[PDB]
RNA sequence: CUUGCUUCUUUGCUGACGAGUGGCGGACGGGUGAGUAAUGUCUGGGAAACUGCCUGAUGGAGGGGGAUAACUACUGGAAACGGUAGCUAAUACCGCAUAACGUCGCAAGACCAAAGAGGGGGACCUUCGGGCCUCUUGCCAUCGGAUGUGCCCAGAUGGGAUUAGCUAGUAGGUGGGGUAACGGCUCACCUAGGCGACGAUCCCUAGCUGGUCUGAGAGGAUGACCAGCCACACUGGAACUGAGACACGGUCCAGACUCCUACGGGAGGCAGCAGUGGGGAAUAUUGCACAAUGGGCGCAAGCCUGAUGCAGCCAUGCCGCGUGUAUGAAGAAGGCCUUCGGGUUGUAAAGUACUUUCAGCGGGGAGGAAGGGAGUAAAGUUAAUACCUUUGCUCAUUGACGUUACCCGCAGAAGAAGCACCGGCUAACUCCGUGCCAGCAGCCGCGGUAAUACGGAGGGUGCAAGCGUUAAUCGGAAUUACUGGG
């Protein structure tokens, strides 16, 4: 089964999380298909908070990705009318 | 080693007669054709063979036999019944 | 009517004290019956047990000079207190000791004359003898029959049982017929009528120069009472079970700096007591034995170091059900634990969930410095340089490391250290050091001085300093002299024993 | 970290005057120099190519109070930039924060502009550093907070500012003790007289 | 007995829930590199394939039966752990109907399956068990998509020729069987082939790679931590269940080692997290919580998670800060040298004026927090303003770290500096004590009564909470020369 979610990159209390399409069955840092986009959660006022490239996420839900709930939400955050 | 989920154990002992047993029957009725084919008669293997397909598909319908090796039973067996005849 | 303090009143506390060569292991060994439970004297043993109405623990210490020294401080845990007193032995300097301890808290104490298979004087001059050479007076009950083997039955005065007696019973639990009346000329041609009459004539002799029963000044141990019969007979131990439920209260309040803790409060009081030479099958542990009176316990409990003021928590418990360590369990308050320390607990070290004070314990002595460590077969010294550290941090064992990183001082409070020499034959103890004769005389007073002061008494004497168990410098102990020219130094100090 | 130890024996030992004793005063001749680095500064060395390497290194480290790893670090920012090594490796020691604070004369001394920079005064774009290693970027405005302005210690030693030869590449207002830095200095414009290329022939092996 | 205040037997009728049947997970997550020189890994292609959970499309989901655990009565065993005789349910099991682009077959033709549950309700109908209407979810069959796994070929991936012949299911073919699938994968027959000096067979060693260190580059060692694959789970072998294991915390058998026994027989496998014995020079805590991510199950709430998020220890490595700053000559006391004039330690210390970064104490205090629960409104759905999905909106809220990061205040320079070297290489000099003795040393080497080389004193130099020694890799070493030697 292939889902779009987080997979805890950074440093210790400097979190960076990568959302990435791959199985469930592989590791968090693990095999990947590929990657598109990425969040910060530590990414408060600035110059870029946080890009996401929503051709290829719309590719793999006509594929069939389960979205997880941050997924969801940053989905939810990259709003087509806002 | 005591576990919480042994239960799948005993069940699948539950399960090494029964589907085995189908299995076993199976494979007796697919020998009894090899009998007419040690016996000559046509009449008597194309009676055998039609008594042995509709079980051996309905033991590849039953997730025992994965349609492609009874289907090869099928296939070499009505090459042989048909050589024969 | 609450059943935390209905079951606090349930738990009650009998360590065991007597004279060497009296008893204390045949008679836990068969108290290990009576609740369908199950050299000389070198462990500490405790036993919750299986009892059917209360739960009344145990607690076992080595009984002689040398030893007990855990007792001086584990007198102090136990509210009452068991004496056993041969007829042979008698009233000693052993028992006299044991008594100048006991007076100081006023414990109640219930005696038990042992060995009822041997020769046995006459009654009222060994109660003579414990009245005169204790000045603390007795209440007789029975007294078994005659002397040396006749001693057959239990004569009961406030119960008015008559028992008997039968020989090889030491293996199984086996039960005798009772006979209710005094006056029974049955009871007379069973037992002899002689015999009897002198028996009776001996009762009567009780009740016209004796006292009777108190309650009130029981508490305080005016008159103690005493009991007979013999451990390896299986009969006079049984009558002990109805008197520790009968006469032993409810286990007291301990005294603190502010005021006594009763046993009805929270913020557990558990602090420890020894951190006994331990048996090793894989690990050490050391031991933590509690005081955990006030308080029931709770499984996810987060206990609080006050000498050193944190919240460590400590989720494991083990509960000495019938001498094997058993599960993590918790229990009723008036129990004694044990806990998995690794060099961190020392003796007397308090616990609260808040209230920062310290108790009045801590009765340890100052030792008597015996000889070295020369390590015989001098491969693998690790095995010394930690396994007897882990036995430093104990009352009976203080190593003192010198300088010159050799001859390295084992401490003894006592005399007989045979007991370190067995222990150096474990699982991760396997170097010998065979005793001489090496004079080092006094003792090491331990002292560590305030700041910018000490350091110059460092400078001036650093070839005459030694290492202590636990990273202390107390001065050097090879004469008076030196410790008179040390007080001539003035060292002034913020002044803790450790001993 | 610091030295905190001779810092006039330095200058002796180097011969040069490494403006670690700067001052209120002015020059001093009050420690024999140029005559005794020390016991023996009757003698006269061999002085070779790896004598004057090394004492040319020494004097650029002491006179901006970097050590030798660090230094090592500075010479590997220097040789991956544009241009050349020497040029980048000067530019590298100039854009350090505490450089930057004594070339505004906010303190005497190094050291004293060090302090100032350590005990929370210094601030450049209205964040506070306390670090001397801040690369400063070009087009940056450096302060002093209104907690710690003018409590005497800027102020005397901002007279020593006005005997200095203030250079171009950056200004003070000297009115709220606000300075602004601007563009990159020039190999000819910072002191004349140091030598990068013993420095270079020294990092080279 | 304060007669609706309390005491209390029945009662699955509810919220929920030991044990049992069943579904899924347990094949993921975690640990080690023992074995392995190609059955492994990497790079690049390929077909003779499977694919639960995810999802799209098209149809079905009709009608029945028999057992069984749990539960009862007896009974074996100390326990582990059952047996006999009955009762019952299901999304558990098995027939019957029914099929298509599904399976076989050149076609004609033959055969192949299921399972229902939860919420709300208008009319009708209620033997008052409920049908019926709607929504959600689950099941069966096919075509697919993606993922993961299985399989084949080419190249590349250590040394030894003091390893030169190896192979008999071996090499290929025909036919039978077997695998989700090609396949000597396995059997019957036929021929004598197949590999090999462009290192076949044998021995030793070794997990492979992306990468790490060094090196201008080419190269050399390594691949420990992060990540992918492979292999293993005390040793060996074997199968079942399951889509996926020939299986870490599944089964059986054989062997070794601990433990119990009432001695008839059984329990166990930390190369999991912790922790222990032994080895070694060398390596940690028997800690907190699902607060966040992910995994498993459930519609959801909720449950588990020694992965993880952290906490404790170790200067093991990197980085930063401090241990005061300015001023201060009698150029004080003491030490060392001396040509005993004086110099050095030395603005160093004492004194004076400020400051308190970091520790100690006392108070505020973010962010890692998204969600989820209750209530309301609107739009879908439907007969339905009822149920359910989604979005605003109101309330109570969810932190182990945590006595948190960070900020303010109190006090007092107050609590905080060591290690190497000094003949050259390579940064720095004298005096005293032995005397080819004690001794130092990485190489030239010193010490034989005037030691800048041993030991001590003073001083200087270098690094800095680290400093020296030892061990390993590379460079210098073009002293392995392919770049680049004879
Ligand atoms: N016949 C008989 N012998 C007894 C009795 N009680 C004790 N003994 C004997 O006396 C000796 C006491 O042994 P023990 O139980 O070790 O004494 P102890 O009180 O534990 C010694 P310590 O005071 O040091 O702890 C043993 O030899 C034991 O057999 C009794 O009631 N009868």
């Amino acid at each position: 089964m292939v889902t779009i979610r987080l997979a805890r990159h950074g440093a210790k209390k400097r979190p960076f999380y990568q959302v990435v399409v791959a199985d469930s069955r592989n590791a968090r840092n693990g095999r990947f298909i590929e990657r598109v986009g990425f969040f910060n959660p530590i990414a408060s006022e600035k110059e870029e908070g946080t890009r996401l490239d929503l051709d290829r996420i719309a590719h793999w839900v006509g594929q069939g990705a389960t979205i997880s709930d941050r997924v969801a939400a940053l989905i939810k955050e990259v709003n087509k009318a806002a | 080693n005591i576990k919480s989920a042994k239960k799948r154990a005993i069940q699948s002992e539950k399960a090494r007669k029964h589907n085995a047993s189908r299995r076993s029957m199976m494979r007796t009725f697919i020998k009894k054709v090899y009998a007419a084919i040690e016996a000559g008669d046509k009449a008597a293997a194309q009676k055998a063979f039609n008594e042995m397909q509709p079980i051996v598909d309905r033991q590849a319908a039953k997730g025992l036999i994965h349609k492609n090796k009874a289907a090869r039973h099928k296939a070499n067996l009505t090459a042989q019944i048909n050589k024969l005849a | 009517l609450s059943p935390y303090l209905q079951e606090v009143a349930k738990r009650r506390t009998f360590a065991i004290i007597s004279h060497p060569d009296a008893g204390k292991t045949t008679i836990t060994e068969k108290v290990l019956l009576f609740g369908q439970a199950i050299g000389i004297s070198i462990t500490t043993s405790v036993m919750q047990f299986p009892y059917h109405d209360c739960l009344v623990n145990l607690l076992d210490t080595p009984g002689h000079e040398d030893f007990s020294e855990d007792t001086y401080r584990t007198l102090t845990a136990v509210d009452c207190c068991l004496m056993v007193i041969d007829a042979a032995k008698g009233v000693e300097d052993r028992t006299r000791k044991l008594m100048e301890v006991t007076r100081l808290r006023d414990t109640p104490i219930l005696t038990f004359m042992n060995k009822l298979d041997r020769d046995i004087r006459d009654p009222m001059e060994l109660l003579d003898e414990v009245e005169n050479e204790l000045k603390i007076g007795c209440a007789p009950i029975t007294w078994p029959i005659g002397c040396g083997k006749l001693f057959k039955g239990v004569y009961h005065l406030y119960k008015d049982e008559t028992y008997l007696y039968q020989s090889g019973k030491g293996h199984t639990i086996q039960e005798v017929r009772i006979v209710k009346g005094l006056n029974n000329p049955d009871l007379d041609a069973a037992v002899g009528e002689d015999l009897a009459q002198q028996l009776r004539d001996e009762l009567e002799l009780v009740k016209g120069a004796s006292n009777e029963f108190d309650k009130e000044l029981f508490l305080a141990g005016e008159i103690t009472p005493v009991f007979f019969g013999t451990a390896l007979g299986n009969f006079g131990v049984d009558h002990m079970l109805d008197g520790l439920v009968e006469w032993a209260p409810a286990p007291m309040p301990r005294q603190t700096d502010t005021r006594t803790v009763e046993a009805s409060e929270d913020k557990f009081t558990g602090f420890v007591f020894k951190i006994q030479a331990n048996m090793d099958p894989k690990h050490r542990d050391r031991v933590a034995f509690m005081r955990v009176v006030s308080g029931k316990y709770e499984k996810g409990m987060k206990l609080r170091q006050v000498r050193t003021a944190k919240d460590v928590v400590i989720s494991d418990a083990l509960t000495f059900m019938a001498g094997d360590r058993s599960h993590v369990e918790e229990a009723y308050p008036g129990d004694i634990l044990g806990l998995h320390n690794h060099g961190t607990i020392q003796i007397g070290d308090t616990f609260t969930q808040g209230e920062m004070m310290k108790f009045t314990g801590i009765p340890n002595f100052a030792p008597e410095l015996f000889r070295r460590i020369r390590l015989k077969d001098p491969l693998k010294q690790k095995q010394l340089l930690k396994g007897l550290v882990q036995l430093s941090e104990e009352g009976a064992v203080q190593v003192f490391r010198p300088i010159s990183n050799n001859d390295l001082i084992v401490g003894a409070v006592g005399v007989l250290q045979f007991d370190v020499v067995v222990a150096r034959l474990k699982s991760e103890y396997n170097v010998e050091a065979v005793y001489e004769s090496v004079n080092v005389a006094t003792a090491r007073w331990v002292e560590c001085a305030d700041a910018k002061k000490f350091e110059e008494f460092k400078r001036k004497n650093e070839s005459q300093l030694a290492l202590d168990g636990g990273d202390n410098l107390a001065y050097i102990a090879t004469s008076m002299v030196n410790l008179r020219l040390a007080q001539e130094r003035y060292p002034d100090v913020q002044f803790h024993q450790t001993r | 970290a610091r030295y905190l130890g001779p810092k006039l024996k330095l200058s002796r030992r180097e011969g040069t005057d490494l403006f670690l004793k700067s001052g209120v005063r002015a020059i001093d001749t009050k420690c024999k120099i140029e005559q005794a680095p020390g016991q023996h500064g009757a003698r006269k060395p061999r002085l070779s190519d790896y004598g004057v390497q090394l004492r040319e290194k020494q004097k650029v480290r002491r006179i901006y109070g970097v050590l030798e790893r660090q230094f090592r670090n500075y010479y590997k920012e220097a040789a991956r930039l544009k241009g050349n090594t020497g040029e980048n490796l000067l530019a590298l020691l100039e854009g350090r924060l505490d450089n930057v604070v004594y070339r505004m004369g906010f303190g005497a001394t190094r050291a004293e502009a060090r302090q100032l920079v350590s005990h929370k005064a210094i601030m450049v774009n209205g964040r506070v550093v306390n670090i001397a290693s801040y690369q400063v970027s070009p087009n940056d405005v450096v302060s002093i907070r209104e907690k710690a302005k003018k409590q005497s210690r800027v102020k005397a030693a901002l007279e020593l500012a006005e005997q200095r030869e203030k250079p171009t590449w950056l200004e003070v207002d000297a009115g709220k003790m606000e300075g602004t830095f601007k563009r990159k200095p020039e190999r000819s414009d910072l002191s004349a007289d140091i030598n990068e290329h013993l420095i270079v022939e020294l990092y080279s092996k």
